[PDB]
RNA sequence: AGGACCGAACCGACUAAUGUUGAAAAAUUAGCGGAUGACUUGUGGCUGGGGGUGAAAGGCCAAUCAAACCGGGAGAUAGCU
RNA sequence: GCUCGCCGGAAGACCAAGGGUUCCUGUCCAACGUUAAUCGGGGCAGGGUGAGUCGACCCCUAAGGCGAGGCCGAAAGGCGUAGUCGAUGGGAAACAGGUUAAUAUUCCUGUACUUGGUGUUACUGCGAAGGGGGGACGGAGAAGGCUAUGUUGGCCGGGCGACGGUUGUCCCGGUUUAAGCGUGUAGGCUGGUUUUCCAGGCAAAUCCGGAAAAUCAAGGCUGAGGCGUGAUGACGAGGCACUACGGUGCUGAAGCAACAAAUGCCCUGCUUCCAGGAAAAGCCUCUAAGCAUCAGGUAACAUCAAAUCGUACCCCAAACCGACACAGGUGGUCAGGUAGAGAAUACCAAGGCGCUUGAGAGAACUCGGGUGAAGGAACUAGGCAAAAUGGUGCCGUAACUUCGGGAGAAGGCACGCUGAUAUGUAGGUGAGGUCCCUCGCGGAUGGAGCUGAAAUCAGUCGAAGAUACCAGCUGGCUGCAACUGUUUAUUAAAAACACAGCACUGUGCAAACACGAAAGUGGACGUAUACGGUGUGACGCCUGCCCGGUGCCGGAAGGUUAAUU
């Protein structure tokens, strides 16, 4: 049967993309907290 | 037109195969590492005013890098391009 | 002309099929289509609104002039076109200055038929003129509210408005749904009555003819009136019956 | 032409069996329906949770739903183990 | 290296998403492989991806996103103009052969082709964020031609058979060749040429469109394929000389005729149809300001450049998604032979594999199958599971019915091979030649060779002639539902859902309703033959009486009533 995660670079970039996640206020705090914590990877690397 | 410096910084060093060697013995062509950029005119214009040889065609390509890790360790090489020159009439080495 | 398909099997057994022979076989006008394709009735912010609508086949959408201000230029009808998003047919009028445009077919509008709008039309069917000279008791078809619109009532297939006075500079009418109202003399009309009336006589044959027209089934889940504008009650003279 | 029949790919598994700490947190064995349209699918966008969507099962919204996940109120309260 | 077996509309080959070096060489067996592991998709070192002609990239675009001004909202924030992003579509160009352990339409021999700049030759009206052409479009059907491909005949080179015959109507392998150029055929489309004028194409226009006249009716557009060049070229079995036994150089002839034929092309066409079936850029013509010896445009000439990014590997799986080297899922293209109605089924061509534990034992019992004397649902809640027919053409085929259907109703007739009709029949495919002939991608002719069913008679084999796989069991009564379809993914696929039709009710356009504190949007770029909500559900006979109460409509002598003063 065919699963839930189908691989799809475009979708995932332009769902949780670096660029979409800061047009708005909200993603812009998401990394601002992400930073503070320290993650290696914020988003994805394409 | 191609200024200085950045003639001599484009190519970095000939690169030595089997494959290069058959190149070279078969079309007179010589294979090297450059930089990362490494714009064929650019290639073109060092080859032409460092090795004063004609060149014919500029190729080039990009190498990936690879993976050598040394256990819970992932250090990946890094890109260089490899460019294929062909001269058709310098019989040097 | 109504066709009676012979029940070969359900689902187009028994079928109605309105069809009419003189109408233009081909492609349309093509230098008028544009947009306002099939919209899926979703508005802006992406929720169900009219509940039971969505899909269809895809149609495109024709330019039709309603204002008429072209008056004075009489103009020949060449063929009668099928416009999928109103029920009424559309005729092609070629204007003696060489316009191309189209404009509702009332019935008795032909191929080859002279139209001309104006203040000094003669009274047939399908000429324009302002509502203060058209006669009083003469059934009219696209009637305008508000000048420089150009026909917002009766526009379906088989409306007509029949005028009963016109008691001052106002003009009283009575719809078609068996009201009168009071409009503007000034307000453009159309003489004459709109074509094909046999929109009723098709049954849709099957669910498809419904589904692709664009209407979704309807889910199951009372004279309470919920008219409430107090701006045109002067307008309004009374409620249909 | 036929929301036609017989019938391939394709489409949900209806039927007896296997499996019930499996190969699989839903498949296979052999029959069964549609298979020119109310059909199916690839690629992009929208409908964000007291809301969405729903040919209506109170189904689905990430292997979960008569109200999804994350951090906080919050070491909620508990005459109960 | 050989034998046996499987897939061979895949278990084969090529692509995009997917993973990112797993691909090749040298080396090791601790773990990783459900077992030993010299092996490998495991560890270390090295190598590999060559583009103006692939694609991306890039000019403008659909759905949709962002959004300068501006509107709204206590702010975050919501819609939205010009504008800008956004393929899943549209725009310029390439193939034969060879090569490496691994890459090719990228490298090598050739034919070639598109675009832009530079300077010259001769000519001249050039110049848009504008107009016009087409770009530019739906479901279904078909005939007529052609191509890949397959078959047959001749030809080329080699053979006389481990065992009865095999110098012949015998066997073996081949009988392949691109883009471009000129021809413009089969087919389809269009009626053209000349002159004058015009309330239009936002102002204007030689361009489009409209109105007048003269003339021809033969002119134009599109258009697969075949033809000669391409190509005295490439390939070519098989042979002749040098071998590190992996290989190297040279030679090399036929390479032609007939038939079948596609889902591929002619065809973005033809006929029908209601459900009426996108926009923009690319290209061509004219004009706004401007320039009108200038600058620019036109055809040719020589030259320059077409930057950047992936080109390995699997792509119906061991490499992606499922925690796995998992009996699962994954879009597009290539589509041979035998018989057959076919892309199902049975065996084969090239290609890929025998699926990561094996050998014995031949017990009960479990799972999937083969036959079984007599009975044939008698067991079981239950014809559940099983068992049987299963196709072709012909004869025949009831009640009812909306006259479509029931129906393939039920039930019977023959099915192999060989000879004759007919050494292979009708049909089709179809060479030369006569006559003329724009005289050749011309027509009346007239038969070469090939498919050969279908139909009748006769002979013969076996118990069975659709003898393989594949392949409806059959009728009646009866409740339910108009039929087809849709959900309870994962206990109930229906007697539930909707469904085409019908009835009531509200909506006069800034419509009702809904999403929203609000701009705004759907309704609808629609206008009472339309839309929203409710109930039933084709079709035939009817929906009859009743207004107590509850919701609804029209409101009135009158009793009651807040804000407010």
């Amino acid at each position: 049967m065919k699963r839930t995660f189908q691989p799809s670079v475009l979708k995932r970039n332009r769902s949780h993309g670096f660029r979409a996640r800061m047009a708005t206020k909200n993603g812009r705090q998401v990394l601002a907290r992400r930073r503070a914590k320290g993650r290696a990877r914020l988003t994805v690397s394409k | 037109m191609i200024r200085e410096e950045r003639l001599l910084k484009v190519l970095r060093a000939p690169h030595v195969s089997e494959k290069a060697s058959t190149a070279m013995e078969k079309s007179n062509t010589i294979v090297l590492k450059v930089a990362k950029d490494a714009t064929k005119a650019e290639i073109k214009a060092a080859v032409q005013k460092l090795f004063e040889v004609e060149v014919e065609v500029v190729n080039t390509l990009v190498v990936k890098g690879k993976v050598k890790r040394h256990g819970q360790r992932i250090g990946r090489r890094s890109d260089w391009k490899k460019a294929y020159v062909t001269l058709k009439e310098g019989q040097n080495l | 002309a109504v066709v009676k398909c012979k029940p070969t099997s359900p689902g187009r057994r028994h079928v109605v099929k309105v069809v009419n022979p003189e109408l233009h076989k081909g492609k349309p006008f093509a230098p008028l289509l544009e947009k306002n394709s099939k919209s899926g009735g979703r508005n802006n912010n992406g929720r169900i609104t009219t509940r039971h609508i969505g899909g269809g086949h895809k149609q495109a959408y024709r330019i039709v002039d309603f204002k008429r201000n072209k008056d004075g230029i009489p103009a020949v009808v060449e063929r009668l076109e099928y416009d999928p998003n109103r029920s009424a047919n559309i005729a092609l009028v070629l204007y003696k200055d060489g316009e191309r445009r189209y404009i509702l077919a009332p019935k008795g509008l032909k191929a080859g038929d002279q139209i001309q709008s104006g203040v000094d039309a003669a009274i047939k069917p399908g000429n324009t003129l302002p509502m203060r000279n058209i006669p009083v008791g003469s059934t009219v078809h696209n009637v305008e509210m508000k000048p420089g619109k150009g026909g917002q009532l009766a526009r379906s297939a088989g409306t007509y408005v029949q005028i009963v006075a016109r008691d001052g500079a106002y003009v009283t009418l009575r719809l078609r749904s068996g009201e009168m109202r009071k409009v503007e003399a000034d307000c453009r009309a159309t003489l004459g009555e709109v074509g094909n009336a046999e929109h009723m006589l098709r049954v849709l044959g099957k669910a498809g003819a419904a589904r692709w027209r664009g209407v979704r089934p309807t889910v199951r889940g009372k004279g309470k009136k919920t008219r409430s504008n107090k701006r045109t009650d002067k307008f309004i003279v009374r409620r249909r019956s």
